[PDB]
């Protein structure tokens, strides 16, 4: 029982907003680990696009690593243009098409990121930090993250995020979760961690927000406030 | 009658001096990475003339760096967007 | 689901803690539309099993794709027993008898459940509230959580949870979360819930975590006022 699956890479937000270009790519996988694969791609319009062209293709060792790099701006994805993929291979003649598009229309609404710092508990077992940071009430799909500590930036597998699942109260909506972990040493030495996101709904498209040891829920204050010439000139 | 209203620091002086002391913030104003300035001064002389507080019709802002798929790249981000512009 | 195929759904943890009982499934996939169907259930011992509680209705995929029922204790399915579908069909002198098991040796880690309150942001806004509990460092994948309020149960549209999603800066343990949307009224009014998780690495088979308001206030102040004419 030999399954044919089929894999497509679309472009994603954060491509548009560094790279400002667009991305799209169809393979099949779990079959004939081989070259000789058929693989096309047309516009909406029917027109033709970038075929793949001195792309990375499966490797002498049955390892199907092809790439895709269509060169096409990305005004024609925003719109949400429909390109079909045909993959076709020589023991299948039977066609195979795949249809890929931007959904034209939807409720545009601002996020809303939050931060919270490791829980008491896990502080206390003193084996390893955990910081969240969440979004609700966000939508489209396809939002970044990224984590930085005192500043300078920080490896992706350091910390790991959530996809954008159904919201409750919101089902058009959808909610995004962040879990960075890190040793108990340097958020007990009062490391300042930021958690930066960028959502195509929000206006400036890129937000932030931030906590350390001590924003982390303060254990006491240490409010000194002194009120100089409390009565002079202005009363 | 509002002798000063300073909104830097929340100061209102009506000749009522009230004086809104927000302990959540960071001693620089500029980027957030900064040591937490628990100390308050108010100084009735030199206000009459370093914010703690965010004024309503203010913006502000600080440049971070990003990382996606190839270079480190500075973006302006607001620390108040909700004032800037569910 | 074609092709001449029988795929098996043995009863899974979640589906044990919710149902409370054992329910085994052998899909068959491209079965010809063909009644009288004798998917007769039977221990692995050949021992007798209550046949299934009949077949499902017809599908436009134009197979009658059976849906076995069955029930035991619960020992049985913990124990090195292995469930048969026969799957008869009259147009198939060899038939397939689906196999349905309970593999093990995997290594067993405690969960590690922390329930954090709404951010502290999220108290300005009084719009709404949050709640998330995270669990970490377990294993198989199999986890469930469940949201009580003072033991009480609750409607499950009101809370989600995520699978379980690998954790690749460690040795494939395991991690997920869940989180519960209330108004935030409810959770000024201190009341209490308690995040409860079902997974088989656990002494007891079950976990609680609780928090309010109180362990999310700070100790204690230290103000220090200083008035002159200076
Ligand atoms: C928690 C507390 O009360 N701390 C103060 C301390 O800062 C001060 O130096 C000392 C002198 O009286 O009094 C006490």
């Amino acid at each position: 029982d030999t399954a044919i699956r089929v894999f497509a890479i679309p472009p994603s937000f954060a491509s548009i907003f560094l790279t400002k270009s667009t991305k799209l790519t169809c393979l099949v996988t779990d079959l004939t680990t081989y070259d000789s694969v058929t693989i096309s791609w047309t516009r909406q319009n029917g027109e033709a696009v970038k075929t793949h062209t001195n792309i990375s293709e499966s490797h002498p060792n049955a390892t199907f690593s092809a790439v895709g790099e269509a060169s096409i701006c990305e005004d024609d994805w925003n719109s949400g243009e429909r390109f079909t993929c045909t993959v076709t291979h020589t023991d299948l003649p039977s066609p195979l098409k795949q249809t890929i598009s931007r959904p034209k229309g939807v409720a545009l609404h601002r996020p809303d990121v939050y931060l919270l710092p490791p829980a008491r508990e896990q502080l206390n077992l003193r084996e390893s930090a955990t910081i969240t940071c969440l979004v609700t009430g966000f939508s489209p799909a396809d939002v970044f993250v990224q984590w930085m500590q005192r500043g300078q930036p920080l490896s992706p597998e350091k910390y790991v995020t959530s996809a954008p699942m159904p919201e409750p109260q919101a089902p058009g909506r959808y909610f995004a979760h962040s879990i960075l972990t890190v040793s108990e040493e340097e958020w007990n030495t009062g490391e300042t961690y930021t958690c930066v996101v960028a959502h195509e709904a929000l206006p400036n498209r890129v937000t932030e927000r931030t906590v350390d040891k001590s924003t982390g829920k303060p254990t006491l204050y240490n409010v000194s406030l002194v009120m100089s010439d409390t009565a002079g000139t202005c009363y | 009658i509002v002798l000063v209203d300073n909104k830097c620091k929340c100061a209102r002086i009506t000749s009522n001096i009230r004086i809104i002391v927000p302990l959540n913030n960071r001693e620089n104003i500029s980027d957030p990475t900064s040591p937490l300035r628990t100390r308050f001064v108010y100084h009735l002389s030199d206000l009459c003339k370093t914010c703690y507080t965010y004024d309503r019709n203010k913006c502000y802002t600080a440049v971070v760096p990003l990382v996606y798929g190839g270079e480190t790249k500075m973006v302006e981000t607001a620390l108040t967007p909700d004032a800037c512009y569910h």
